């Protein structure tokens, strides 16, 4: 149980990490494009 | 009477069998899926 | 005995892809270093 | 022999309700799984 409970902790802080990144690729689109 | 009892034997053996391949096939996109996520980040790093 | 024989057909896979998984996470775990040289070319000037 | 039987029955019956909770909590990792595939999937286009 608890192992398992632990991969859907981590699964839920991969979702949060997940919806970040989704933010970021909508955000970091600018970056490397501003200097170059 | 036998040969029905055999029938929904190897039936009950194919639906479990089937509940295996869900959760097997599950872990397998679990795998590929990490195996994207890696790949990305080697490239990265 | 398909759904057996099938099973096992994605057990074997899935154990190769998280084999191809481990490899890939260890590739990337072993996986800035442009501006020092410049600070210490201007630290020099 | 009576604590013997009530303790024997006992353990069949918590080792099938943890059977069917293991079996739940393998559910929870998968849809948390999906949502993460979800989300990756949605990052994939953007």
């Amino acid at each position: 149980t608890t192992i398992i409970m632990k991969h859907n902790t981590f699964l839920i802080f991969e979702i949060n990490h997940l919806k970040r990144e989704k933010k970021k690729i909508l955000e970091d689109k600018a970056k490397m494009l501003m200097q170059a | 009477q036998g040969n029905m009892a055999a029938c929904r034997n190897l039936q009950s053996h194919i639906t479990k069998l089937n509940q295996e391949f869900q959760r097997q096939q599950e872990l397998l996109y679990n795998a590929e899926y990490q195996i994207q996520l890696m790949e990305r980040r080697v490239a990265r790093a | 005995a398909t759904y057996e024989v099938q099973i096992r057909q994605g057990h074997d896979l899935n154990e190769k892809k998280q084999h191809e998984v481990g490899r890939l996470n260890r590739e990337h775990d072993k996986l800035d270093m442009s501006r020092g040289p410049l600070e210490a070319k201007r630290n020099n000037l | 022999e009576k604590l013997v039987n009530m303790f024997k029955k006992s353990l069949q019956k918590d080792n099938q309700i943890h059977k069917d909770d293991k079996i739940r909590i393998m559910k929870d990792n998968v849809d948390l799984i999906r949502e993460i595939n979800t989300l990756r999937k949605s990052i994939k286009d953007i």
